[PDB]
């Protein structure tokens, strides 16, 4: 499988209509090698997709939002289940790919109750701890402090990339031009040559190294 | 392509799919500016992207975008549009527009409201074509409008009946009755339906001939009374009276026959003072009699098939025809340039009345371009979208070549080296037809696939070669699969001692027999034992590409990995068809052989949705006990309607589906006993 | 202004000058980053360094109600800088939340830096202790920085926690809640697990702070606190 495979089919698979959904899986299964993807808690918390999958014979692990569940909404399980398997890959030299299309936290006395905070503080701190190479690709949204979740460029972000049809606000700022003005992504690319710049940022960032200050272990909000 | 010639400047293409990438090809090839209307779900389609600039005509559903004629109106205002062309189907026979046409100073591609007019029915048409001295299929003129009349009318025409919805067409309205009896309730019946579907509640009685061939005649006209026919057309193989494989040059008819028929339908089209390009259609006896039935008076779908046997382009005759210039092409300098063969590759599947639509998105799309002597007409592309709204066509696959043989062979090959993945298609049903023993003889009637596949499309019975060539290739691959699964890059901390494995012993489940398999690796070269039979495969073994070429005992054989699963689980498309089968090693089989076959419920009694769609009316109520061969609901997509019966008795437990809702493929309509 | 001031008095809250002057030590207060500005100096933030019973702690507070409109950039900034000093120097972090009038209409790009604030808080874990103590009304991603502390502390019927305000609730699952009940103290002391502990109101908070910090060490690489025992 040539690294520089270009993927035409998803330059059309995000609806223009932000209430329609689409499935985050098909640009998973078109990304990948041989488009081979193994899924991790397939039934378990759907609004969040997390596997194994190779990048030119690498392996790595692939994060995603599921507009298709929950309008990709992040919940308690979600982040829980993202989380542990970001600590996972991060613990044992794996790189991180991200796709990002979520409109914010699940709203609800349910939700607060039973503790909403603490497990998106899980999630930041995952995704925040991270020393392995990342690279994250906005598709379509990115709302509030839910763009902050998912590796945003000043968690240590890698390489960010946002597609055509991406938007980035703070509240519910229409178009991906403020982030790229203030350098929040690298580049905006087209959604046929996502396969070719994830593989050249893996072989560029597999040779990362960073130090940080010493500590038997830190108080992750668990 | 002279571009010197003067031709309109500026042209509209006021369609979608296929014919419009076409005809804007055609256009670029004669240096026409282009311009194409689309709804809003076609906003990226092939043909909106190849054309230059681009107006939408309306939401998606096509009697408010392609059917809205106030916004082609005002598209063709806006991009001083000077001529249109309406392809085939939609407003390709519409008087309206050709009279709105006529009221601005936009020319009409095609032939004049008069000629249109004229064949816009069935009985008055036939008339014209009697007095035009054109054989005809025997029969009673007239409305019929009593039963009475009908049993009568079919005393005196003959036993075997049939009932004709004048107008409407495409393959409605249409029924066989072989009794009195069954001639009048057909006649109250189908009076019903034209109620319901055409609205002209205006009917026809005519004798019905047995084993008939549809031969098409492809005529020309202009404006200065010249008339001209290129050759024959042969499309037999068709199921619900839709066409899937078309013949150009007829292997039935000989050269006088073939003669007469131009002569004769030359005749008829000065008769009518066709000044555009047509098609007439004919019905063949067994003993070369024919007649007349129906002409389209526009592009026909299967137009390019005559090409490969003709070498001129009938879009741009016709636009060089509506510009004013006369025929450079005569009698005389037509020939036959070799042999061709066409396929339509639809997007339904073929295991169900002899296709089934479906709806879905394109995950991967390849043609065939390198291929000898293939041409694909489409209008897709990957990640193209199919709806609940348009035709449920793919593409056309068109193969020429010197002769029967060699243009067959082609086929084959390129039906073989095409990849659809996102949605179920036909080709399985194109190779088996076209490499049927029938078809390549020549006997072939209108039925041939109600006939030769009496209970419906069951798939390739693969000979025993042929199984143990599939085998042996499902075991090269998993064999392959396996060793490359054990490539690491070098550690230099704890080597990897790789296996030394000789021979791999498998059991291969295949259907429902098991079979056992020793394969033996050697460079690229597989040595395959399968009960007893020898066999070598050998290939690059690239396991990344979608097509996968293996030459076998020197045969060689393209095949395609649909699916793979680490359960053992494969699905491979070998020679047109798609099958599943069960690579496990022989401890693993033995092993397997104590699990329990679970608690699985395989009971049936529940009925499900093969029709994604609009499903418009439910016969039954929660509570009411079915029977054998009663239909349970009508579901409309892709320009037609059709129902699905239970086939057994059950009471109905509950009832999901309401009319008017929206039932997707595979979703449970209503549950049973 | 003068008239901010009382109407936060009102309320029976303090400013955030005031609240810095009773956690730390009379006399010990050094400010940081005085004339920062977004037109106004100070960015409605305060951030400095102190001495609690004469060991050294880095502070910052908020005072959104009283002062500016939003979060700006410079708040941030702020709040980054003096993380990074206390991590270079090695000493505790100590953080009065009050986000009270702050528009979360009026975010231009904050969420920058919120993330920003939530890599210092994830880097300094397990090497300085980091205390926060809600004082105000939060809402948005700030609830986040609180939650990735290591100690947590409200202030009874004048504090709140949540993701999304009462509001977006009723619109969203149709269910009456009010803020109290939503985010109160006693629900992220009682039902949710969030806080730590509550306290009745800020000045037996502060010093219950204080009594609280004494226990811990300065940093991880110092030992546990030995104190004089009799
Ligand atoms: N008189 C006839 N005798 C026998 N079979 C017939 C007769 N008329 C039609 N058929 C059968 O019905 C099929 C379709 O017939 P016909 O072209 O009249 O239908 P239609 O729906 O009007 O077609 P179209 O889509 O071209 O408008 C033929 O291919 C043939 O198999
Ligand atoms: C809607 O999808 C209609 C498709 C185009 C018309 C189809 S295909 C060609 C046949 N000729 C005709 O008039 N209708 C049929
Ligand atoms: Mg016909």
């Amino acid at each position: 499988d040539p690294s520089d495979r270009l993927v035409p089919e998803l330059d059309t698979i995000v609806p223009l209509e932000s209430t329609k959904a689409y499935n985050m899986v098909d640009i998973i299964h078109s990304v990948v090698d041989e488009r081979e993807f193994f899924e991790i808690m397939p039934n378990y918390a759907k609004n969040i997709i997390v596997g194994f999958a190779r990048m030119n014979g690498r392996t790595v692990g692939i994060v995603g939002n599921q507009p298709k569940v929950a309008s990709g909404c992040l919940d308690i399980n979600s982040s829980v289940k993202g989380a542990r398997f970001v600590r996972f890959c991060d613990a044992f030299n794996i790189p991180l790919i991200t796709f990002v299309d979520v409109p914010g936290f699940l709203p609800g006395t349910a939700q607060e109750y039973g503790g909403i905070i603490r497990h998106g503080a899980k999630l930041l701190y995952a995704f925040a701890e991270a020393t392995v190479p990342k690279v994250t690709v906005i598709t379509r949204k990115a709302y509030g402090g839910a763009y902050d979740v998912m590796s945003s460029k000043h968690l240590c972000g890698d390489t960010n990339y946002a597609w055509p049809t991406a938007e980035i606000a703070v509240m519910g700022f229409a178009n991906p031009f403020p982030a790229a003005v203030r350098g929040f992504v690298d580049d905006i690319i087209q959604p046929s040559s996502t396969r070719a710049r994830i593989c050249c940022d893996l072989d560029v960032l597999a040779s990362k190294k960073v130090q940080r200050p010493w500590r038997k272990h830190a108080n992750i909000p668990l | 392509y002279d571009p010197n010639e003067k031709t309109f400047d500026k042209i509209l293409v006021a369609n979608r799919g296929e014919i419009a990438c076409r005809v804007i090809r055609t256009c670029k090839k004669m240096g026409i500016k282009t311009v194409a209307i689309h709804s809003d779900v076609d906003a990226s389609s092939v043909h909106v992207k190849m054309a230059d600039e681009a107006v939408c005509v309306g939401p998606a559903p096509t009697s408010k975008s392609y059917l809205n004629m106030d916004a082609i109106m005002e598209a063709i205002k806006k991009t001083r549009a000077q001529a249109v062309h309406p392809g085939y189907g939609f407003l390709s026979e519409n008087k309206e527009f050709a009279r709105c046409l006529a009221a601005e100073d936009v020319v009409f591609i095609g032939p004049d409201t008069h000629a249109i007019q004229a064949m816009g029915d069935k009985i008055e048409s036939k008339l014209l074509a009697k007095k035009a001295e054109v054989n005809t299929i025997p029969g009673f003129d007239g409305v019929v409008k009593d039963a009475e009349e009908a049993v009568r009318i079919a005393r005196e025409i003959g036993y075997p009946v049939m009932i004709k919805a004048s107008a409407g067409g495409g393959g409605k309205g249409m029924r066989i009755a072989w009794d009195d009896e069954e001639t009048r309730d057909g006649f109250r019946l189908s009076s019903q339906e034209a109620a319901s579907s055409f609205g002209d509640d205006r009917l026809l009685i005519e004798k019905f001939i047995d084993n008939p061939r549809h031969i098409e005649i492809q005529v020309l006209g202009d404006k200065h009374g010249n008339a001209l026919w290129l050759n024959e057309r042969e499309c037999s193989i068709q199921r619900r009276n839709q066409k899937v494989v078309e013949e150009a040059p007829s292997i039935f008819l000989d050269a006088e026959t073939r003669r007469a028929m131009g002569e004769q339908a030359v005749a008829l089209a000065r008769a009518v003072k066709y000044s555009s390009a047509g098609t007439v259609e004919f019905l063949v006896d067994s003993k070369k009699n024919f007649y007349f039935l129906e002409m389209n008076t526009r592009l026909q779908v299967e137009h390019p098939v005559t090409e490969c046997i003709t070498g001129l382009d009938l879009v741009q005759e016709m636009i060089r025809v509506a510009k004013g210039y006369p025929l450079r092409h005569k009698q005389a300098d037509i020939r036959i340039n070799g042999w061709a063969v066409e396929c339509r590759v639809y997007a339904e599947d073929p295991y169900k009345s002899f296709g089934l639509p479906s709806i879905g998105r394109l995950s991967q799309y390849q043609e065939p371009l390198h291929l000898p002597g293939v041409r694909v007409d489409s209008g897709i592309q990957p990640g193209s979208d199919i709806s609940i709204y348009y035709d449920p066509m793919i593409s056309k696959l068109i193969t020429y070549g010197s002769d029967r043989t060699e243009a067959l062979k082609r086929m084959a090959d390129a039906l073989d080296n095409y990849v659809i993945r996102g949605v179920t298609h036909n080709i399985a049903l194109l190779r088996e037809v076209i490499i049927n023993s029938r078809f390549v003889k020549g006997d072939i009637s209108t039925k041939f696939l109600s006939d030769v596949y009496p209970d419906g499309f069951k798939g390739h019975m693969l000979t025993k070669s042929e199984k143990n060539q599939l085998l042996a290739i499902a075991s090269s691959l998993f064999v392959a699969f396996q060793l490359r699964a054990q490539h690491f890059q070098e550690n230099s901390r704890m080597p990897v001692i790789k296996p030394d494995i000789a021979n791999w012993e498998l059991s291969v489940k295949l259907h429902d027999k098991v079979h056992t398999v020793v394969a033996s690796n050697n460079g690229s070269v597989f040595s395959v034992e399968v009960d007893g039979s020898k066999l070598n495969v050998t290939s690059t073994w690239n396991l990344a590409s979608p097509l996968l070429s293996v030459s076998v005992d020197g045969t060689q054989r393209t095949v395609q990995c649909l699916s793979r699963e680490a359960g053992g689980n494969m699905s491979i498309q070998f020679l047109g068809t798609v099958y599943k089968v069960n690579i496990l090693t022989r401890l693993a089989a033995e092993l397997n052989k104590f699990m329990l076959e679970k608690v699985t419920e395989d009971t049936s009694s529940v009925l499900r949705s093969p029709m994604p769609g609009v499903v418009v009316a439910v016969s039954v109520k929660p509570g009411d006990a079915v029977a054998e061969g009663q239909e349970i609901c009508v579901i409309e997509a892709m320009k037609m309607q059709n129902s699905m019966t239970a086939g057994k008795t059950g009471t109905v437990k509950s009832v999901h589906c309401q009319a008017g809702d929206t039932v997707g493929e595979g979703d449970l309509l209503v549950e049973l006993e | 202004g003068q008239r901010r001031i009382d109407a936060q008095h009102k309320r029976g809250k303090l400013t955030a000058r005031e609240r810095i002057s009773l956690l730390l030590d009379p006399g010990s207060f050094v400010e940081s980053d005085m004339f920062v500005e977004h037109k106004f100096p100070g960015d409605s933030v305060v951030t400095g360094r102190g001495r609690i019973n004469g060991r050294l702690v880095y502070v910052f507070s908020q005072d959104f109600t009283v002062f500016g409109g939003s979060l700006s950039g410079a708040h941030a900034q702020k709040i980054c800088k003096i993380m990074d000093q206390a991590i270079t120097v090695g000493a505790p972090v100590i953080g009065l939340n009050d986000s009270g009038g702050a528009q979360i209409q009026e975010g231009v790009e904050s969420l920058a830096g919120y993330a920003d604030i939530f890599l210092r808080n994830v880097t300094a874990s397990g090497v300085i202790p980091q205390i926060s103590l809600i004082m105000g009304p939060c809402a948005g991603g700030a609830v986040y920085s609180p939650a990735l502390t290591d100690f947590t502390f409200m202030v009874k019927d004048t504090s709140y926690l949540f993701i999304t305000g009462p509001d977006v609730v009723k619109s969203v699952t149709n269910e009456d809640v009010t803020q109290e009940e939503l985010g109160g103290a006693k629900t992220h002391t009682t039902m949710s697990g969030v806080a730590h502990r509550a306290f009745e109101n800020d000045v037996d908070a502060l010093c219950n702070l204080r009594d609280f910090f004494n226990y811990l060490p300065l940093s991880s690489q110092d030992p546990a606190p030995v104190r004089e025992c009799h």
